[PDB]
């Protein structure tokens, strides 16, 4: 505890004291790039698509997105998203890969000119460790 | 996610004795013992019956460092006597005691009507 | 938010004695205290935990779906 | 009647106060520490969630789980599924619990360790129910839920020690004091006028002999007479904590004595 | 059986595929959710 050092109560940390819930939010957007070429909401074939992140999209429905209930991990892809461009380079959403958790709600909406868009939420509990402040 | 399994504190490792004993060279008639997936629990309680020990001339134990649930026990006695056998009569006086401990509260608990 | 079953600093069960100690305020009038008290929470790590719990739950639960 | 003594001062399904007489603070202390720590309980381990329509988190919930204290009686005939040769759990080494909950009532509809069932066969041992030392009958108060709101899970009780988590911790506050007096001069007090004024006498100052000034100090003196309080939580009675620390313990020790045995053949 | 989606605020489930229209049934609210995971979810009670 010395040099602004504290000792926690493994005990009390176990109990419940100074838990916290956690929940960052993921974004991504169909975009239409001009006359012909528009993004699409998929699960990518690695045949066919190029680029693909070195992550899992096993978890991915064929609408391209986690169910939430799904735990997740670093690199894996929450958002399954394509470029077409000629057959079509990869445009997905990975979780950072420093974190994890499960999948809190994945929301689907239209914006305000109509551009299919996907909201993800994902939670995680941090429970007091070592370098944490207080 | 640098945090180590909780059983690591318990739970003997792959290939890992529970005591592994060494000589000292710095002096005559003396052993180290690392005992592992303990802590003071056990350790104080040992030094603390060497000491009882007339024939016992060094005891001290140290967990090196509070990450690892392991402890060091120093045992030195008088020429002739051997250090584990010190040990094991410590652990068996320690047994003995705590036997008499549990007959004695189980009696007088028996005798309580709340 | 919603009552902590055991005590953080030594794990004593709190987790039943919460309605009992809302009741033992309306119901009897009792200051908090007392309440505490009657409860058997002697020990100031337990009496903390009832007497500066904020139950944000009942407002969350003000929402519809 | 041997080597050390118990001298019990009060009893109830909570607590043992009593005066532990011809032992070494060592002694004292170790099992203070095996009683905190080292004593096997039952407490959910896994949480299945089928269902959750809750304010609150899947883990939030599962967390408190956990901290429900479960009928440790039997612990000692139920294996640590680590030790057991299945795969996952069974009944050799498991509890299954089971909570199915919805908000009927226009009311807010309360979650208890009480609506917590076990599915599993006990093999007729004392073991998982949910500790209820509730007035009313209805333990720990798990969740609230309003209306569509449906919690549905499934929950795996293991055997354990609060090594691996406080949930396991069979024991709550353990009181320990010696020499009320200080005449092992053990603490130098701090003052500000007198430390005989400004420091309260404690209880047990009743059960030793006052100092008398007019004597010089012991040093021969050594510690001996441990004034305890053992407080349960539920899962194992208050006896049988005081008991099941002596012989965990004592185990403990066997083990070293056994190392030490199988060490000699080589 | 089975609820694609979910009503923001009605709750009313709604089982829609791509090109159906992103909106509710009855109530205008072009909000929407996505109802959990039939992959059943365990968690450690620690
Ligand atoms: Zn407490
Ligand atoms: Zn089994
Ligand atoms: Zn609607």
């Amino acid at each position: 505890n010395q040099e602004d050092s504290m000792i926690m109560n493994q005990s009390s940390i176990d109990r419940g004291l100074f838990r916290s819930l956690f929940f960052r939010s993921y974004m991504d957007q169909e975009k239409k790039y001009g006359m012909s070429i528009t993004e699409t909401f998929e699960k990518p074939q690695r045949t066919n698509t190029l680029r693909m992140k070195h992550g899992t999209y096993d978890k991915l429905d064929d609408d391209g997105l986690i169910a939430p209930g799904v735990r997740v991990s670093g690199e894996d892809v929450i958002i399954g998203k394509t470029t077409p461009i000629s057959s079509k380079r990869d445009a997905s959403t990975p979780l950072r890969s420093t974190e994890n958790g499960i999948v809190d709600q994945v929301l689907v909406t239209t914006n305000q000119d109509g551009l299919k868009f996907v909201k993800v939420r994902v939670r995680t509990t941090k429970i007091p460790q070592i370098g944490d402040k207080f | 996610m640098n945090a180590p399994d909780r059983f690591e504190l318990f739970l003997l490792g792959e290939g890992e004795s529970k005591l592994k004993i060494d000589p000292d060279t710095k002096a005559p008639n003396a052993v180290v013992i690392t005992f592992e997936k303990e802590d003071h629990t056990l350790g104080n309680l040992i030094r603390a019956e060497l000491l009882n020990d007339r024939k016992v001339l060094f005891a001290a134990y140290k967990v090196e460092h509070p990450f690892f649930a392991r402890f060091k026990l120093r045992i030195q006695t008088t020429e002739g006597y051997d250090p584990k056998d010190a040990l094991k009569n410590a652990c068996n006086s320690i047994i003995n005691k705590l036997g008499a401990l549990k007959t004695n509260f189980e009696t007088e608990w028996n005798l309580q009507t709340l | 938010m919603i009552v902590p079953v055991r005590c953080f600093s030594c794990g004593k069960v709190v987790g039943d004695k919460w309605e009992s100690y809302l009741n033992l305020l309306q119901e009897d009038e009792l200051d908090e205290g007392t309440a505490l008290s009657r409860l058997g929470l002697k020990r100031y790590c337990c009496r903390r935990m009832i007497l500066t719990h904020v139950d944000l739950i009942e407002k969350f639960l003000r929402y519809n779906p | 009647e041997e080597g050390p003594q118990v001298k019990i001062r009060e009893a109830s399904k909570d607590n043992v106060d009593f005066i532990l007489s011809n032992v070494d603070l060592a002694m004292a202390n170790s099992l203070r520490r095996v009683m905190i720590a080292e004593i096997p309980t039952l407490a959910i381990d896994s949480v299945e969630v089928e269902t959750n329509t809750t304010v609150l988190a899947d883990e939030f919930i599962a967390h408190r789980l956990g901290l429900i204290p479960l009928q440790s009686m039997d612990i000692e005939q139920l294996e640590y599924s680590r030790d057991c040769f299945c795969e996952d759990h069974c009944d050799k080494c498991s509890v299954v619990l089971t909570l199915q909950a919805f908000g009927e009532s226009e009311s807010t509809t309360n979650v208890y360790s009480k609506d917590l069932v076990i599915v599993s066969n006990l093999m007729g041992r004392n073991i998982g129910h949910p500790i209820i030392q509730d007035k009313e009958g209805n333990g720990v108060l798990i969740c609230k839920l309003r209306k569509g709101q449906e919690l549905k899970l499934t929950c795996v009780a293991k055997k354990g020690i609060a090594k691996e988590h406080a949930k396991w911790g069979p024991a709550a506050a353990i009181e320990f004091e010696y020499d009320p007096w200080n005449k092992l001069k053990h603490t130098d007090y701090w003052y500000e006028q007198d430390s005989a004024k400004e420091w309260p006498q404690s209880k047990n100052c009743e059960y030793e002999d006052p100092p008398n000034e007019g004597d010089p100090f012991d040093y021969k003196a050594q510690a001996d007479t441990f004034y305890m309080n053992v407080e349960s939580v539920g899962s194992i009675p208050v006896d049988q904590v005081v008991v099941r620390g002596i012989d965990t313990l004592q185990k403990k020790v066997a083990s070293i004595l056994l190392a030490l045995t199988q060490m000699d053949q080589d | 059986a089975t609820l694609k989606y979910i009503c923001a605020e009605c709750s009313s489930k709604l089982s829609l595929s791509r090109t159906d229209a992103v909106r509710c049934k009855d109530c205008g609210h072009r909000i929407l959710l996505k109802a959990r995971t039939k992959r059943l979810v365990q968690f450690e009670a620690r």
